[PDB]
Protein backbone atom coordinates (compact mmCIF):
# COMPACT_ATOMS: atom_id res chain seq x y z
CA UNK A 1 0.00 0.00 0.00
CA UNK A 2 1.42 3.33 -1.29
CA UNK A 3 1.25 5.41 2.05
CA UNK A 4 2.65 9.06 2.93
CA UNK A 5 4.92 9.47 5.74
CA UNK A 6 3.43 10.97 8.53
CA UNK A 7 3.84 14.11 9.91
CA UNK A 8 7.62 14.73 10.59
CA UNK A 9 8.62 15.69 14.31
CA UNK A 10 11.26 15.83 17.07
CA UNK A 11 14.28 17.87 16.83
CA UNK A 12 14.65 19.91 14.12
CA UNK A 13 12.15 17.43 12.31
CA UNK A 14 14.53 14.37 11.50
CA UNK A 15 11.68 12.07 12.79
CA UNK A 16 9.05 10.99 11.34
CA UNK A 17 5.79 10.61 13.78
CA UNK A 18 4.49 6.79 14.11
CA UNK A 19 1.75 6.92 15.81
CA UNK A 20 0.17 9.81 18.52
CA UNK A 21 2.50 10.03 20.79
CA UNK A 22 5.44 8.25 19.12
CA UNK A 23 8.34 10.57 17.43
CA UNK A 24 11.38 8.58 15.83
CA UNK A 25 13.80 9.05 13.83
CA UNK A 26 16.93 7.04 12.43
CA UNK A 27 19.49 8.52 14.11
CA UNK A 28 17.59 9.89 16.82
CA UNK A 29 15.79 7.21 18.48
CA UNK A 30 11.90 7.31 19.54
CA UNK A 31 10.12 9.48 21.90
CA UNK A 32 7.22 7.92 23.28
CA UNK A 33 5.00 10.58 25.02
CA UNK A 34 7.65 12.89 25.42
CA UNK A 35 7.92 16.93 24.23
CA UNK A 36 9.41 15.80 20.79
CA UNK A 37 6.32 13.99 19.96
CA UNK A 38 3.91 16.71 20.02
CA UNK A 39 3.75 17.28 16.39
CA UNK A 40 2.41 13.41 16.01
CA UNK A 41 -0.89 14.64 17.61
CA UNK A 42 -2.12 16.85 15.07
CA UNK A 43 -1.70 13.84 12.23
CA UNK A 44 -4.83 12.37 13.65
CA UNK A 45 -6.49 15.50 11.90
CA UNK A 46 -5.10 15.02 8.47
CA UNK A 47 -7.61 12.63 6.61
CA UNK A 48 -5.57 10.88 4.09
CA UNK A 49 -3.52 7.81 5.80
CA UNK A 50 0.29 8.02 6.17
CA UNK A 51 2.72 4.94 7.79
CA UNK A 52 6.35 5.49 8.71
CA UNK A 53 9.61 4.02 7.73
CA UNK A 54 9.89 1.23 5.30
CA UNK A 55 11.20 -2.39 6.96
CA UNK A 56 7.85 -3.79 8.35
CA UNK A 57 8.05 -5.10 11.27
CA UNK A 58 6.57 -7.16 14.24
CA UNK A 59 3.17 -6.31 15.82
CA UNK A 60 2.11 -4.65 13.29
CA UNK A 61 4.29 -1.63 12.36
CA UNK A 62 7.58 -1.28 11.20
CA UNK A 63 11.55 0.16 11.52
CA UNK A 64 11.80 3.18 13.77
CA UNK A 65 14.72 3.43 14.72
CA UNK A 66 17.85 1.71 15.15
CA UNK A 67 16.77 -1.53 15.80
CA UNK A 68 13.48 -0.30 17.40
CA UNK A 69 10.26 -1.78 15.89
CA UNK A 70 7.31 0.64 16.75
CA UNK A 71 3.85 0.88 15.56
CA UNK A 72 0.94 3.38 16.07
CA UNK A 73 1.20 3.00 19.54
CA UNK A 74 3.74 0.98 21.14
CA UNK A 75 7.45 0.32 20.35
CA UNK A 76 9.76 -2.94 21.18
CA UNK A 77 13.52 -3.72 21.07
CA UNK A 78 13.79 -5.45 17.85
CA UNK A 79 16.86 -6.07 15.98
CA UNK A 80 15.31 -7.32 13.19
CA UNK A 81 15.93 -3.90 12.61
CA UNK B 1 -4.12 9.92 9.99
CA UNK B 2 -2.36 6.87 10.77
CA UNK B 3 -3.53 4.27 8.59
CA UNK B 4 -4.36 2.02 11.43
CA UNK B 5 -6.41 4.25 13.20
CA UNK B 6 -8.14 6.55 9.88
CA UNK B 7 -11.62 6.55 10.08
CA UNK B 8 -13.70 4.54 7.33
CA UNK B 9 -10.26 2.18 6.69
CA UNK C 1 13.65 -4.14 43.95
CA UNK C 2 14.57 -0.67 43.89
CA UNK C 3 14.01 1.86 40.83
CA UNK C 4 16.74 1.55 38.94
CA UNK C 5 19.00 4.24 37.34
CA UNK C 6 17.63 7.54 37.09
CA UNK C 7 18.61 8.89 33.82
CA UNK C 8 17.10 11.80 31.61
CA UNK C 9 16.36 15.58 32.00
CA UNK C 10 17.82 16.61 34.96
CA UNK C 11 17.48 13.12 36.65
CA UNK C 12 13.52 13.33 36.48
CA UNK C 13 13.02 10.25 35.05
CA UNK C 14 14.09 6.24 35.59
CA UNK C 15 15.44 3.63 33.83
CA UNK C 16 12.75 0.89 32.66
CA UNK C 17 15.62 -1.61 30.46
CA UNK C 18 18.47 -0.76 28.93
CA UNK C 19 17.25 1.62 26.14
CA UNK C 20 14.36 3.13 27.57
CA UNK C 21 14.19 6.16 30.06
CA UNK C 22 10.70 7.39 31.29
CA UNK C 23 9.06 9.79 33.83
CA UNK C 24 5.89 11.64 34.57
CA UNK C 25 6.90 14.63 33.94
CA UNK C 26 9.31 13.64 30.55
CA UNK C 27 7.44 10.53 29.09
CA UNK C 28 9.48 8.05 28.17
CA UNK C 29 12.83 7.74 25.40
CA UNK C 30 13.40 4.47 23.82
CA UNK C 31 16.84 4.53 22.81
CA UNK C 32 17.70 7.84 22.53
CA UNK C 33 20.96 9.71 23.96
CA UNK C 34 18.49 10.35 27.05
CA UNK C 35 18.27 6.80 27.51
CA UNK C 36 22.05 5.91 27.49
CA UNK C 37 22.99 6.07 31.02
CA UNK C 38 20.58 3.17 31.46
CA UNK C 39 22.68 0.48 29.97
CA UNK C 40 25.23 1.59 33.37
CA UNK C 41 22.25 -0.60 35.16
CA UNK C 42 23.77 -3.88 33.59
CA UNK C 43 26.67 -4.10 35.33
CA UNK C 44 25.17 -2.98 38.90
CA UNK C 45 25.02 -6.07 41.06
CA UNK C 46 21.29 -5.70 42.44
CA UNK C 47 18.23 -6.47 40.54
CA UNK C 48 16.31 -3.17 40.21
CA UNK C 49 12.84 -2.38 38.32
CA UNK C 50 10.83 0.76 38.47
CA UNK C 51 7.76 1.76 38.28
CA UNK C 52 4.95 0.88 40.43
CA UNK C 53 1.33 -0.06 38.64
CA UNK C 54 2.01 -3.07 36.89
CA UNK C 55 0.57 -3.30 33.15
CA UNK C 56 1.07 -5.31 29.80
CA UNK C 57 4.04 -8.32 29.81
CA UNK C 58 5.75 -7.84 33.40
CA UNK C 59 5.82 -4.21 32.40
CA UNK C 60 5.19 -1.51 35.07
CA UNK C 61 3.53 2.43 34.33
CA UNK C 62 6.60 3.98 33.07
CA UNK C 63 4.86 7.46 32.22
CA UNK C 64 1.62 9.09 31.49
CA UNK C 65 -0.65 6.47 29.52
CA UNK C 66 2.15 4.55 28.91
CA UNK C 67 3.56 1.33 29.98
CA UNK C 68 7.12 0.44 29.49
CA UNK C 69 9.14 -3.59 30.68
CA UNK C 70 12.87 -3.83 29.76
CA UNK C 71 12.32 -3.94 26.04
CA UNK C 72 9.28 -2.05 24.76
CA UNK C 73 6.83 0.77 26.00
CA UNK C 74 3.21 0.56 25.04
CA UNK C 75 0.42 3.04 25.33
CA UNK C 76 -1.71 1.80 28.26
CA UNK C 77 -4.42 4.12 29.12
CA UNK C 78 -5.03 2.88 32.77
CA UNK C 79 -1.49 3.68 33.19
CA UNK D 1 20.56 -4.75 36.63
CA UNK D 2 17.18 -5.67 35.24
CA UNK D 3 15.19 -7.91 36.89
CA UNK D 4 14.44 -9.47 34.06
CA UNK D 5 17.60 -10.13 32.21
CA UNK D 6 19.33 -10.16 35.81
CA UNK D 7 20.74 -13.20 36.87
CA UNK D 8 17.39 -12.63 38.26
CA UNK D 9 17.12 -15.18 41.54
Amino acid sequence: LELRQCLPCGPGGKGRCFGPSICCGDELGCFVGTAEALRCQEENYLPSPCQSGQKPCGSGGRCAAAGICCNDESCVTEPEC
Amino acid sequence: CYIQNCPLG
